[PDB]
RNA sequence: UUUUGUAUAAUGGGUCAGCGACUUAUAUUCUGUAGCAAGGUUAACCGAAUAGGGGAGCCGAAGGGAAACCGAGUCUUAACU
RNA sequence: GGUUCUCCCCGAAAGCUAUUUAGGUAGCGCCUCGUGAAUUCAUCUCCGGGGGUAGAUGCGAAUACCGGAGAAUGUUAUCACGGGAGACACACGGCGGGUGCUAACGUCCGUCGUGAAGAGGGAAACAACCCAGACCGCCAGCUAAGGUCCCAAAGUCAUGGUUAAGUGGGAAACGCGGAAGACGGGGCUAAACCAUGCACCGAAGCUGCGGCAGCGACGCUUAUGCGUUGUUGGGUAGGGGAGCGUUCUGUAAGCCUG
RNA sequence: GAACUCGCUGUGAAGAUGCAGUGUACCCGCGGCAAGACGGAA
């Protein structure tokens, strides 16, 4: 019983290669070095998935310490403030509303500055 | 939802100057650095500049703290060759301003972005600029 | 191998080593013992390093009636030198490992009197002042020759002649508070890069105050000279 | 009698085999993981058996 | 790919499509499953031929001492606890 | 030299003893699947000791062992048999004994950690250096090693001293007295060193939410399936289990299809 | 094998276009030279 094996590996051929459309050239046409580089890809990406969610604290610890530091008090002291006031907001959305708003993020520096001193 | 990124069509930025007699070098281009680079503003976001422009004027009067004056020696080589060594003195008394804008450049961060923003910053000799029309304010650092 | 008697092609050799009772030995590589069994005689006191057994052996068998010795079964480039007291060192080497023992004791021994039979080749190669290896190797000690032993009287013939070379340390005064520019400086000469090291003022006074007329053939003295000019030029 | 409060606050790698031992007869497997014991002379011999790895509590 | 271990200073691939590598027969041991059960099972051959006949043979239900011979025990052991 | 689809569990070694033994052979030690068994085994404490390691090497502790008793913990982690292999030139460092001149960032035996078969963070880069074992997803929080002037996330923070040398910004003998190539850059007189205290940044470590998978103990029950409940899930060679796809044959003078 | 194929400092299975720091360099050609590299063993 011998079998022809033509529309098989036409079919894997062609799955791989279809994940590997928009890069720069032999290594968008020719399956030997497309495997590699969707195998790349690949480790790239998860190891990305880890380092965003670092990179997106950084961002907002920043932005924490730029809009604190217009009030006359430091990133550091507000922190602990805020932990000393018992105050359970995250760094997401405290960032948020210091971009997206003033008087709230003053109303929030001052009760900081109280509970600290 | 996502969080906000400044858009580089809609920012604004502003003017000002300072003085520089008597001030230190480094804890004086420090503050620049920072100031030009957009990190005092709550709408920081690293890949597109954000600061301001900075006129700084009476850069011949900067002090160093010490006996640097004498032994700060800033080394340049052409690219080829020979390479060309000086010191502080004769810098200052030759072309004043670079010495202030190497801090800056110093300071700085790299690439397209590292020069794009140090663009935004005009350093004067004397006590005279020609920038009257953008309306400067005065900063006290 | 090359270690032969013949006794009379040998005090010939042993006249020119004007050694006395009171020195100490340290001889690299005694064959059959056709040097050390006058060495213990017209010194005080031998301590040889030998690796072969079977040659130990054959010296303790012609050194049966001597006590002012030992013999240290250790390899050569792997031995640390005594760094206390004084002595000398005699060697009688083979050739297929000869630069191995050279910065072996120029450089990991501070020993002050060297006499080393080498080939011809070698003999005039490390008087070169074009190479690197002898630019390193008159740094602190300096060099000369004696006489010419030519190839018939080692048994397993060898090819070409010998040479004595003898070797005094003259205190250098190239040290810590003077290097780490003396390398910069011939490893930056002997491949020509001159704009490294000096501008085209600096390069042309220099050879007009230490009166080099041509490059090609330097002395040391010349040499040293060129160093201290640069080491004014570079504070 | 009185109840101890155990905590681990450092981990257990590159570390001899007795002290492995001694993390399993104790019933610890992870840092911050609390566990309660009575008290025996037993459990105090435990405690000082790794001092530096454990941490008490009264 | 070889090495305890490699971008190293050890080797191989220009690209695409097709072809290409644990199989067969005979003995032997073990495992899962099905029929029968102190019994199981046929070969060559005959045969309107996957039916039926053929018990010629093969494995087991009782052992060990070389042995004669002794036995649910025997055998060896001077003989056993 | 090569050997072609996928997933789920457990997962080592480069050692020992003997030989017409010199590229050898036979057992033992390391791994996995099936069966049974003794409160089987491990850590710790106590008890009088078999030897001679404090106090006082003449008696003899902890640490290299052995014996009994006992509480707690540990998915039997313990032993025997049968089926199936892999390995048989390891590398670096540590402890207790040797060698070498306690010569020399010198060399051998029993034992351990890291890689081989381990991802991440820090020391600029860097296989053995310090912390720490990756089931998957989240634009949530707390921490270890290391840091808080700009490059680059966080104290130009507080108290009391030291240095004037750019020493800091590298170490070997003791000469402010030989110490001098290795701050990453900018550049600093505190943004260097010593001591104290209070915060913060800091990983794939821990916690918060959702989902899948294996082995245990519980109630209904039973083609053994649900509902609580603890617990685990990096991995080369190797062992065990569950599946996808291609050709032909019976079901098939059936089904779809100008 | 695929390349969008620069110079110095240091780490290196030990002479680095790809590693960390720093500097220079608008895109593309055309006639040369030997230095890198292939022939060469310093
Ligand atoms: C492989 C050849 N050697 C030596 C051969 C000899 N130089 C010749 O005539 O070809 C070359 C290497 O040895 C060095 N070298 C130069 N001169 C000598 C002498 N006299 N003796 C030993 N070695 C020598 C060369 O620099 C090269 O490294």
């Amino acid at each position: 019983a011998r079998v022809k094996r033509g529309v098989i590996a036409r079919a894997r051929h062609k799955k791989i290669l279809k994940q590997a459309k928009g890069y720069y050239g032999a290594r968008s046409r020719v399956y030997r070095v497309a495997f590699q580089a969707v195998i790349k890809a690949g480790q790239y990406a998860y190891r990305d998935r880890r380092q965003r969610k670092r990179q997106f604290r950084q961002l907002w610890i920043a932005r924490i310490n730029a809009a604190a530091r217009q009030n006359g008090i430091s990133y550091s002291k507000f922190i602990n403030g805020l932990k000393k006031a018992s105050v359970e907001i995250d760094r997401k959305i405290l960032a948020d509303i210091a971009v997206f708003d003033k008087v709230a993020f003053t109303a929030l520096v001052e009760k900081a500055k109280a509970a600290l001193a | 939802m996502k969080t906000f990124t400044a858009k580089p069509e809609t920012v604004k930025r502003d003017w000002y100057v300072v003085d520089a007699t008597g001030k230190t070098l480094g804890r004086l281009a420090t503050e620049l650095a920072r100031r030009l680079r957009g990190k005092h503003k709550a709408e920081y976001t690293p890949h597109v500049d954000t600061g301001d422009y900075i006129i700084v004027l009476n850069a011949d009067k900067v002090a160093v703290t010490g006996n640097k004056r004498t032994d700060k020696v800033y080394y340049h080589h052409t690219g080829h060759g020979g390479i060309k060594q000086a010191t502080f003195e004769e810098m200052i008394a030759r072309r004043p301003e670079r010495v202030i804008e190497i801090a800056v450049k110093g300071m700085l961060p790299k690439g397209p972005l590292g020069r794009a923003m140090f663009r935004k910053l005009k350093v004067y000799a004397g006590n005279e600029h020609n920038h009257a029309a953008q309306q400067p304010q005065v900063l006290d650092i | 191998q090359n270690f032969i008697t013949s006794k009379h092609n040998i005090d010939k050799i042993m006249t020119n080593i004007r050694l006395n009772e009171h020195d100490n030995i340290f001889e690299i590589g005694s064959g059959k013992g056709h040097f050390t069994l006058e060495l213990v005689q017209r010194c005080n006191f031998v301590t040889a390093i030998e690796i072969d057994h079977k040659l130990c052996k054959t010296t303790e068998n012609k050194l049966v009636d001597h006590d002012n010795f030992q013999v240290l079964n250790k390899d050569i480039l792997q031995f640390k030198f005594p760094k206390n007291q004084s002595y000398k060192i005699f060697g009688n080497i083979p050739y297929n490992i000869s630069t191995d023992i050279i910065r072996k004791i120029v450089f990991d021994s501070i020993a002050d009197e060297i006499y080393l039979i080498v080939e011809y080749g070698f003999a005039k190669r490390l008087l070169n002042t074009k190479r690197s290896l002898a630019l390193f190797l008159m740094a602190e000690v300096d060099i000369s020759i004696l006489s010419m032993v030519p190839r018939e009287y080692f048994h397993p013939k060898p090819k070409v002649n010998s040479s004595l070379i003898r070797l005094n340390r003259k205190k250098s005064r190239i040290s810590h508070k003077d290097k780490q520019k003396y390398n910069y400086f011939v490893m930056k000469w002997v491949n020509k890069e001159y704009k490294k090291i000096f501008t085209k003022n600096q390069f042309n006074n220099s050879l007009k105050h230490a009166g080099i007329d041509d490059l090609n053939n330097i002395s040391f003295e010349q040499f040293l000279s060129l160093f201290n000019s640069y080491k004014l030029f570079n504070k | 009698a009185k109840t101890i409060k155990i905590t681990q606050t450092r981990s257990a790698i590159g570390r001899l085999p007795k002290h492995k031992a001694t993390l399993l007869g104790l019933g610890l497997r992870r840092i911050g993981h609390t566990v309660e014991r009575e008290d025996t002379p037993a459990i105090r011999g435990m405690i000082n058996a790794v001092s530096f790895m454990v941490k008490v509590e009264e």
